Formats: C-alpha cells, structure tokens, sequence
C-alpha cells in the first residue's frame, strides 16, 4: 500500500531485517519528561 | 582551532585546570558519524550492519564510552571561578558621573 516512509522512524535491529533504511537525517536519543515545580517565594516583611 | 567534534570533546574533558572549552557547549555543524569502509559491492555489509545495531540494543556501546571516553573536567558547568573587576567591567559607574 506504500512505497516509502517519510516520518520520524528510529532504526533498530528488528526493523532492519525486513525493510531497508538510509543514512539518518536526525541524530537524537531517548529522554524523560516530567512536570516542573512551583518556584515560590519567601519574602514578605523585613522582620524575616 | 577547527576540527572534528569527536576528538575536541575528549581533549577538553581530559585537560587539567579546565582551561579549554568548546564553543556552543558541544555544538556540531556537519553531522556525519564514523563507519567501516568495506569494499564496494561486498557481501559482508549486511551482516556487519546487523551486528552493530545489535550492540545498541544490549547497551554494550555505553559501557565502551564509559570505559574509554570519560572525562573529569566539568566544563558543562558555567560557574566561573570568581572574577576580577576592571575598567571595562566597571565602566557604567564612571559614565554615571559622566
């Protein structure tokens, strides 16, 4: 149903035994995304 | 000094006193990796490629980097080890009087 794939598609061992990739057009890796914390502030009166 | 990014990173990370740093904090401008130059139209190319891609899955490439390509200088940290005020640094104060 398709002749080529134009999308972000990582290359690994399982996919390379059936289809053929090319030279990567983007070098990257894996990372973790987490939610930031509230910076907050503690300064109200000079009696601190 | 303009050279390849896989060597200049290692030299900066293995230099005493942290007196050499890389512009852009590890910035590249023509991304092309290494490789093995097999003879053209060889029969070993497909078997070698599947072997290299296998090492990534098992995590056997990061261990090699940790064993060989590890440095000690923390050039990533930007905390400058103190500074000395000079005329150019202390220029606004005088021009306030100006």
């Amino acid at each position: 149903q398709a002749d080529m794939i134009v999308a972000p598609l990582t290359i690994n061992n399982e996919r390379a035994q059936y289809i053929e990739f090319s030279k990567p057009f983007k070098y990257q890796g894996l990372t973790i995304l987490v939610k930031k914390e509230i910076p907050r502030s503690t300064l109200d009166s000079f009696m601190q | 000094f303009i050279y390849d990014a896989a060597v200049l990173n290692y030299m900066a990370g293995r230099d005493e006193g942290c007196k050499l740093v890389t512009i852009g904090s590890g910035k590249v401008f023509a991304s092309t990796g290494y490789g093995i130059a097999i003879q053209k139209d060889s029969g070993w190319k497909r078997q070698v490629d599947l072997a290299i891609l296998q090492l990534f899955g098992d995590g056997e490439m990061e261990e090699l980097e940790a064993l060989w390509l590890t440095g000690i200088c923390h050039n990533e940290k930007n905390e400058v080890m103190s500074s000395q005020l000079d005329i150019d640094n202390m220029a606004g104060v005088f021009y306030m009087l100006g």
